[PDB]
């Protein structure tokens, strides 16, 4: 989510 | 209402960047140091996830990580309370990573279980539970984050549970075939998280590919017992991972186990040089  | 302005965000280093977004470490007011994330214009819309975010303050617990402000403008930013150590998954695989044994990620496990109880208590779907949305902060804290922003993806693949964006190797078959998501679903996911717990981040299903994947779980392959770690951890693995939902176990249980663990369940353990 935002750590692919 | 909760809405505040992008230039009261300074965003100072780069702690991440992912398929919908980017994660910063940064100061609300030159006064308070928050993480801030950011999503790429497209990923949801601005109107549901406000919507959600009003769920999203609603819930309040100390293994959960808190909301403070977002901006519901594109590109969308969500702000909350900073974790100094960043994602489980960059922990694990990390220095510190080889200093952990089996209490302190049986002691992760359990923190992470103690906030998905109050969400299975709030009746609460995370929808994506992994060591990736894992945030860790100083003295082993480990809280759970993101939950509910898995819903509000308008991509077209992901919509569909396909095309890789999807983390399919943690979905529950019932929910990835036929997108049902429940606090079971989410169990599934835990199980999962479990391994990559035990082995300090290693990708699940090693060698499988996310096309692989379904069929053989469908067909009742289930990750083998890892290296250095006790059956009696691995058979909890494989009752989240029961076909029927029903019979995987909750939250509430799954935290009491992991906390009990060295006393009720292996009280002869003895730490060995992985685990």
């Amino acid at each position: 989510a935002f750590f692919a | 209402a909760w809405e505040i302005p992008r230039e009261s965000l300074r965003l100072e280093v780069k702690l991440g960047q992912g398929c919908f977004g980017e994660v910063w470490m940064g100061t609300w007011n030159g006064t308070t140091r928050v993480a801030i994330k950011t999503l790429k214009p497209g990923t949801m819309s601005p109107e549901a996830f406000l919507q959600e975010a009003q769920v999203m303050k609603k819930l309040r617990h100390e293994k959960l990580v808190q909301l403070y402000a977002v901006v519901s403008e594109e590109p969308i930013y969500i702000v909350t309370e900073y974790m100094s150590k960043g994602s489980l998954l960059d922990f694990l695989k990390g220095e510190m990573g080889k200093y952990l044994r089996l209490p302190q990620l049986v002691d992760m496990a359990a923190q992470i279980a103690s906030g998905m109880a109050y969400v299975e208590r709030m009746n609460y779907v995370h929808r994506d539970l992994r060591a990736a949305n894992i945030l860790v902060g100083e003295n082993l804290v480990c809280k759970v984050a993101d939950f509910g922003l898995a819903r509000l993806i308008e991509d077209n693949e992901y919509t569909a549970r396909q095309g890789a964006k999807f983390p399919i190797k943690w979905t529950a078959p019932e929910a990835a075939l036929y997108g049902r998501f429940t606090i079971k679903s989410d169990v599934w996911s835990f199980g999962i998280l479990l391994t990559e717990l035990t082995t300090k981040g290693r990708v699940p299903y090693p060698g499988m590919v996310n096309r692989e994947v379904l069929d053989q779980v469908e067909r009742g392959y289930r990750m083998p017992c890892p290296p250095e770690c006790p059956e009696s951890l691995h058979d909890l693995m494989c009752q989240c991972w029961r076909k029927d939902p029903e019979e995987r176990p909750t939250f509430e249980y799954l935290q009491a186990f992991l906390e009990d663990y060295f006393t009720s369940t292996e009280p002869q353990y003895q730490p060995g040089e992985n685990l």
